[PDB]
């Protein structure tokens, strides 16, 4: 938590988390009548130091 | 006047301004 | 002290700064309609008497960067992306208009048009759309609605999207990530943005984040050796005062 | 109390080693996530002024308050948490590392010219006595 | 008033202290975009004179004045900056970093010689204010 | 008089 | 659900990187450490005379 | 008579 | 209570509790 | 009175 070691490790979580999506949807070709997932991401509160 | 030298008055206010009106 | 080490610590935690708005750029890699933060060092000069040899360094953020991202084809008839220098118009958390670049439009179950949760704005305020129903978004953002169980011939248009013109130097963007109109942009160009007849959006395709990785690598790397330069300097003048400090005796 | 010279660089002192002590508490707790009272630990900082009460400009150092600093605190994404927000935002102290890590160096060269002043001075006074034989 | 060769190593120590100053900001800004007014970040250098007095080639050293590179600034292409000219090329700083490394050293090292000096010559005339014992 | 002796007065700041 | 077990929860990545912080703020520790350790000796020589 | 001291003055330069 | 002073009454017991209570 | 010097006692313990 340096505020960049928490910032990269919240990427490498969101990275791992669509992977965990890509996998789960190319586990299930075989099944019937399965809807394929899409993982969406958004970046959370950024916080302001200083106005311009 | 020179630096390390003695004056009858103050130094005038530092200041740094992020960025200039 | 010698104040030589206020100015590499300075210099040593902007370049942290620097790091972690680039860690937060790399994190954003695959946001759908993500604009990537401008990070640079501005240099600032202490004024007062003597020798000028002091100038700080903090970092900044100029803005963003508005060039646009990936393409990506889904074959999905609500996801919609914008032509380059346009921006979709959303109703912000505070009730208030913000610009966006996420075509990823989801429809409630009440029928209401939302982005990422915030409320789609459309030629006359938020969108309503006939209770589950298939919904087409024209080439200039008309949205046509067509009912279950009737036949195509029903199809009928509803709404139009609101596509506004910006260009970076006039948007500025909030806290929550949606863009805003800056002070002096808003001053000539009025409170509310005028919708621009000729904005052409593509219906099937979303647009992904526009971070850099090649610039994204190259700064990491520069801001490592930035750091360690400035923590020579601290250590530097650590040993020289250590030293100095001997003067002080007998 | 401690003479004149001796009771300024005493508290000259006093004053830099609550500072250094500040800054070992906060380089400490640059990862605390929570308090007793379950607020985020915010860093603290001291505040220098000079004390020339008796009609003087000099008389040394001390240290007014110990006070947190109003930087905004940084806010890490977790829902299950329990001190999350309802955005499910935790509070993270706005501690500066290579800051609190200059602080110490810096207050502890300064504490030792303080130690080195201290020393000069009783040498002096040491010498003074022995005036005339 | 400083006596002598206190005040030809306090000059000098005064002048190193100047050097490693302005090293360690052209350091720090060797990647700063733009000033406060939307000029480049220039690197700074000091000017070494002999203090000399009026007849006196053998003084200490004193910063005549702190003159800016005139150099020619770096040229990068970027013309989405608002700061690039009517080519598209922003100026960046002319910082040599090798360069202010070794002067960072070489005015640390000069900063401890000057300081050694100074303590011999305190040491040799303390001992000599014990004349004749 | 006097304030924060460090970090929080030498690092530059917007105008009140 | 019969015939699958379940495995642990650790996450790889989170502890990979809390043991980096770990070392490298243990070092910092030390670097105090150190530093006090330092200034006590001139203080303790205050003492003399 | 002297000049600026270091890097700019310990480098080889064009004649002027 | 201006510290480094003199004072006749004894300073209070000195608690550093882990949990609120 | 006294207690153990040193690491035992600057140390948070549980309440008791």
């Amino acid at each position: 938590m340096i505020s960049s070691l928490w910032i990269a490790k919240t990427g490498l979580d969101a990275q791992q988390t669509n992977m965990d999506v890509i996998a789960n949807n190319l586990a299930n070709v075989s099944t019937n009548g399965f809807k394929r997932q899409r993982a969406v991401f958004e970046d959370l509160l950024y916080q302001t130091i200083r106005q311009p | 006047g020179v630096p390390g030298a003695l004056s009858n008055q103050p130094a005038p206010p530092n200041e740094a301004p992020i960025a200039t009106p | 002290m010698d104040h030589a080490i206020y100015t590499a610590m300075g210099a040593a935690s902007q370049t942290l700064n620097q790091q972690a708005v680039t860690a937060s750029n790399l994190a954003n890699a695959s946001t759908p309609g993500f604009r990537a933060q401008l990070n640079a060092l501005r240099a600032v000069p202490v004024d007062g008497l003597s020798l000028a040899t002091r100038t700080l360094v903090t970092a900044s953020t100029p803005g963003a960067d508005m060039t646009p991202g990936q393409l990506d084809y889904t074959s999905r008839p609500l996801d919609v992306a914008l032509q380059q220098d346009g921006w979709l118009v959303v109703q912000a958390a505070d009730g208030a208009e913000g610009y966006t670049r996420n075509g990823n439009i989801q429809v409630g179950p009440t029928g209401q048009l939302t982005i990422q949760g915030h409320p789609v704005i459309g030629e006359g305020g938020p969108i309503t759309v006939p209770e589950g129903s298939e919904i087409t978004i024209a080439a200039d953002g008309t949205i046509s609605a067509l009912n279950p169980g009737d036949p195509p011939n029903t199809v009928a248009p509803v709404g139009r999207l609101k596509l506004v013109k910006a260009e970076g130097n006039e948007v500025q963007r909030s806290d929550d990530g949606l863009f805003r109109l800056t002070a002096e942009a808003q001053a000539e160009r009025g409170a509310v943005l005028a919708a621009d007849p000729s904005i052409r959006i593509m219906s099937g395709v979303l647009e992904g984040s526009n971070v850099k990785p090649v610039e994204a690598m190259t700064d990491m790397i520069a801001n490592a050796r930035r750091f360690e330069m400035q923590m020579k300097v601290i250590t530097s003048v650590d040993e020289n005062e250590g030293r100095a400090n001997q003067l002080l005796s007998m | 109390a401690l003479l004149n010279i001796f009771d300024i660089a005493g508290s000259a002192l006093a004053a830099q080693s609550k500072r250094l002590n500040v800054a070992a508490s906060n380089l400490a707790n640059a990862d605390s996530v929570t308090g007793p009272d379950g607020q985020p630990y915010r860093a603290k900082q001291v505040v220098f002024q000079v004390d020339a009460a008796p009609g003087q400009a000099t008389g040394g150092v001390k240290v007014a308050s110990v006070i947190e600093s109003q930087a905004p605190e940084k806010l890490v994404y977790e829902p299950g948490n329990p001190l999350a927000d309802a955005n499910g935002y935790v509070k993270m102290p706005n501690v500066d590392v290579v800051g609190e890590m200059v602080n110490t160096m810096s207050a502890s060269r300064s504490y030792q010219a303080n130690i080195e002043v201290l020393n000069t001075v009783k040498s002096m006074m040491l010498k003074t006595l022995t005036l005339g034989q």
